[PDB]
RNA sequence: GUGCUCGCUUCGGCAGCACAUAUACUAAAAUUGGAACGAUACAGAGAAGAUUAGCAUGGCCCCUGCGCAAGGAUGACACGCUCGUGAAGCGUU
RNA sequence: UCGGCCUCCGAACGGUAAGAGCCUAGCAUGUAGAACUGGUU
């Protein structure tokens, strides 16, 4: 219920019609301090990119092994039946 | 009808040491879906910052999926481990990976690799890093060690080129003469630099690396006895024996301080060739650097 | 897809509060302790209980046919249900009504 | 929740505040609206159309059928164009007062005439017909005001300008029509920039799409009932032949023809 | 820059203290690649005679439309799958 | 010396095909990048 309410609130806030952080960077090649600041979104401003780019559907999950009972081969009388 | 490329929204950009600058305290700006990727054309989280005092306000160009795919910087488009173009690293390791060029196939391949990465641990440059275990062939010879800050230099003032920059010293752009437009080094397609196809910087560094015989040796007429200079009395026969013990069995290991030469010979031709290639201006033992040649 | 900015007119917020069942509206805490079996038998028993000179002739004597409307009695024949849409009683009444 | 819009605008860095004479503000609003309707027209590459100044849309030359099909505009653009035309009329009346061409009594009479004859000076009603109700109310108000005005020695002249009631009516209309036009122009801008989704949201089954859709659903049901009726083996499913047999059986039912395939399996 | 000094001490200034501490998609540009679909030309309107109403169905095909509406030539586009020859495996001789 | 009751009201699609590509408009970007020569049988 908590996870689904988070998902519902995220979906509604995405569909709703309309602080600076400090992080430590280790470059692994000493450490740095980075002030994460989000730029202000202009409310007077249209969407930027075309999103109607249709591509064909991707590959699915790898297929499950198929359990079956051993196959009953139909007779020829069954074949004209 | 319900397949499209997902928008890559993530923090913590993957940058080089050189483009990040030198100050430990960096003030950083983030747009959620600011610009598009310069390769895969998807929208992505755009990071912008000033690397230093008189720099250019460098910003990220390609998306995080492409940069995690090719293990490169998001701005410099150079390799994170070595600071080299990806054409040079592909010539060093493997050039059979490739990528599609048509936009629908590129978007489909990028969506498949993005789904593969998101189904993976999250930060791994696929199995290509598994092909990148073998290293230090020749790429470490021409790799930079110092941070080359001159590519964070600001752009050339086009008004000053026509001699009309009225700002003068207030103008943050460079008031100096540009490079030669007739030079073929000045073309530099971004997609060519990403795909590793006919990049002139990569061709110039490959021609520079091909003219340095750091692994050639073989200057003797089927004789395994090679002389390593620069050793002297600082490096003795014990360091030469410890270097030749990795190759197997050594026929003769000696050091002479009169000519400052270490004579190394092996019973096997391949072991002697490996010992000559390892000691050709790349071996340092007991504080003494050795250069392998005929003796 | 939640990246678009196109809002449908029927995607506006409406009926934002969920109505729940009250105490007399069969809330599950009073459903869980009830026995539906016995109550179903007195409801079925209540339904079964509530289920139950010159002389002349007569003036109409000089006709040809008599008592022709003798076995004419519908009664329960209108209560028959047939699952054939051309032989149903409703379709027969429809065809005799709407076609002259 | 309150959610003040203008405080949210003033909290950002893209908005500033000042003090201004109202006539300059109305001229700025009219100039901004005309400039951006031209920007929308040039964004859609309709260079053969032309906006007036008084917001009259006209073609420059004769149109081909592709230009006629592409240059058609919906109710949102035309409704915003008519609303900007009405504000252009009011602001221009105040401008001609401020230049001294007309008198203040003439300005009040012009405002009364505008708010009583929105339906005669604008083509407002054609794109949203419910405003006829508002138009009717304005007409009724005019009658009320006139038959309290022309009472004593005053006659049937045009000198009565008492514009408060019609001004009230059109501002209450503007209160109601603000979120609908905001949603419509937001959808128009999102289709202009994001592009049109081709399939996207599934189409509903309307009246003109009932019968064929039912047949489609019927076909799908029969297909499912083929695929689990056929036993193990049998590569030739021949489901198209079974669907042809179903179509022929229905066509024989419609014509009261006895339908009997001589050899056909019983299920 | 402003204000003040158990100042140096001239009456100008120095020195100290206090306040004030990080703008910019940094361009007035050079570049770079994509194009309305109008002119000409190619071009040529579904359903086995003709003139034709249409609703769908599929998706790397879109346009007009605020559209879970309706249009765009029905918006366009979207047909050919019962015997022998060999091979392998199985059982009999 | 005896009554008042007064709806409406207009616009779009629906007809003046569709495709095509050659030079052409308009519009997007204000970009990432320039690494170069040395050792003894
Ligand atoms: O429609 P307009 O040309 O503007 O005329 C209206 C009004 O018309 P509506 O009743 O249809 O709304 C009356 O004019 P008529 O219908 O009687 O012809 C009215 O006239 P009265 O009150 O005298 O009956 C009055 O005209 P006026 O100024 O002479 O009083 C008024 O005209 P304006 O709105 O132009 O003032
Ligand atoms: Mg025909
Ligand atoms: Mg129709
Ligand atoms: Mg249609
Ligand atoms: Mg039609
Ligand atoms: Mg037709
Ligand atoms: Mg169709
Ligand atoms: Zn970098
Ligand atoms: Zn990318
Ligand atoms: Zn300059």
């Amino acid at each position: 219920r908590v996870a689904l309410e988070k998902s519902v609130s995220q979906k509604v806030a995405a569909a709703m019609p309309v602080p600076a952080q400090y992080i430590r960077y280790t470059p692994s090649q000493k450490q740095r301090v980075i002030r994460m600041v989000e730029m202000q979104k202009d409310p007077m401003e249209p969407p930027r990119f075309k999103i109607n780019k249709k591509i064909p559907r991707g590959p699915p999950s790898p297929p499950a092994p198929v359990m079956h009972s051993p196959s009953r081969k139909m007779t020829v009388k069954e074949q004209q039946e | 009808t319900y397949n499209r490329q997902n928008w890559e929204d993530a923090d913590f950009p993957i940058l080089c040491q050189t483009c990040l600058g030198e100050n430990p305290y960096i003030r950083m700006t983030k747009e959620k879906y600011g610009k598009e990727c310069k390769i895969c054309a998807r929208p992505f989280t755009v990071f912008r910052w000033c690397p230093g005092v008189r720099m250019r306000f460098k910003k990220t160009e390609v998306c995080q999926t492409c940069s995690k795919l090719k293990n490169v910087c998001q701005t410099c488009l150079l390799d994170l481990e070595y600071g080299l173009p990806i054409q040079v690293r592909d010539a060093g390791l493997s050039f059979k990976d490739d990528m599609p060029k048509s936009d629908v196939n590129k978007e489909y391949y990028t969506q498949n690799m993005e789904r593969e990465i998101s189904n993976s641990d999250g930060t791994r440059p696929v199995g290509m890093l598994g092909k990148a275990t073998s290293t230090s062939d020749m790429l470490l010879k021409l790799a930079r060690t110092t941070p080359y800050y001159k590519r964070n230099r600001p752009h050339i003032c086009s008004f000053w080129v026509k001699g009309e920059c009225k700002r003068g010293e207030e103008c943050p752009y460079r008031h100096e003469k540009p490079t030669d437009p007739d030079d073929p080094l000045a073309d530099q397609n971004i997609k060519d630099r990403y795909y590793g196809i006919n990049d002139p910087v990569a061709d110039k560094l490959l021609k520079r690396a091909s003219t340095m015989p750091r692994l050639d040796p073989p200057e003797d007429k089927t004789i395994t006895t090679l002389y390593v200079g620069g050793l002297g009395d600082t490096i003795t026969e014990t360091d030469l024996r410890n270097h030749f013990y990795q190759f197997g069995e050594i026929r003769t290991i000696t050091v002479v301080q009169r000519q400052q030469c270490a004579f190394i010979q092996f019973a096997t031709r391949q072991a002697a060739e490996v010992a000559a290639e390892k000691s050709f201006n790349k071996l340092i033992v007991n504080g003494r650097r050795l250069n392998v040649k005929w003796g | 897809s939640q990246l678009s900015k196109q809002y449908s007119s029927r995607d506006l917020p409406s009926h934002t509060k969920i109505k729940y069942r009250q105490t007399t509206q069969d809330a599950p805490e009073e459903v869980r302790n009830r026995d539906f079996r016995r109550e179903l038998e007195e409801r079925e028993r209540a339904a079964a209980r509530e289920k139950n000179f010159k002389v002349k002739r007569r003036w109409d004597d000089d006709v040809v046919f008599k008592n022709c409307a003798k076995g004419v009695d519908d009664q329960k024949k209108d209560k028959r249900f047939v699952n054939d849409t051309l032989r149903s009683e409703f379709h027969k009444k429809f065809m005799e009504k709407y076609i002259k | 929740k309150k959610r003040y819009l203008f405080r949210s605008f003033k909290a950002t860095k893209f908005f500033q505040s000042t003090k201004l004479d109202w006539v300059e503000v109305g001229l700025q609003v009219c100039r901004q609206g005309y400039n951006m309707l031209n920007l929308l027209i040039h964004r859609k590459n309709l260079n053969y159309l032309h906006l007036d100044y008084n917001f009259n849309l006209k073609p420059v030359k004769t149109l081909t059928t592709k230009e006629r099909k592409k240059s058609r505009f919906g109710n949102a653009f035309h409704l915003c164009r008519e609303v900007l035309r009405l504000t252009k009329l009011v602001v221009d009346s105040h401008v001609q007062y401020r230049l001294g061409n007309v008198d203040a009594f003439q300005l009040a009479d012009g405002l009364q005439y505008i708010f009583a004859h929105v339906g005669q000076l604008t083509g407002m009603y054609r794109y949203k017909y419910k405003l006829m109700r508002q138009i009717r109310m304005c007409k009724d108000l005019k009658h009320l005001i006139y038959y309290r005005f022309n009472t004593g020695p005053v006659g049937k002249g045009p000198g009565c300008g008492f514009w408060a009631a019609g001004w009230r009516v059109w501002l209450f209309f503007m209160r109601g029509i603000t979120p609908l036009l905001e949603r419509w122009l937001g959808n128009l801008l999102a289709r202009q920039f994001e592009g049109r989704h081709s399939k996207g949201v599934a189409k509903t089954v309307t009246k003109q799409r009932v019968e064929s859709h039912f047949d489609l659903e019927l076909r799908a049901a029969v297909m499912h009932d083929i695929l689990d009726m056929m036993p193990e083996g049998i590569k030739q499913n021949k489901a198209r032949t079974i669907l042809q047999h179903l179509s022929e059986a229905w066509r024989c039912w419609k014509a009261n023809i006895p339908w009997k395939v001589p050899g056909l399996p019983t299920p």
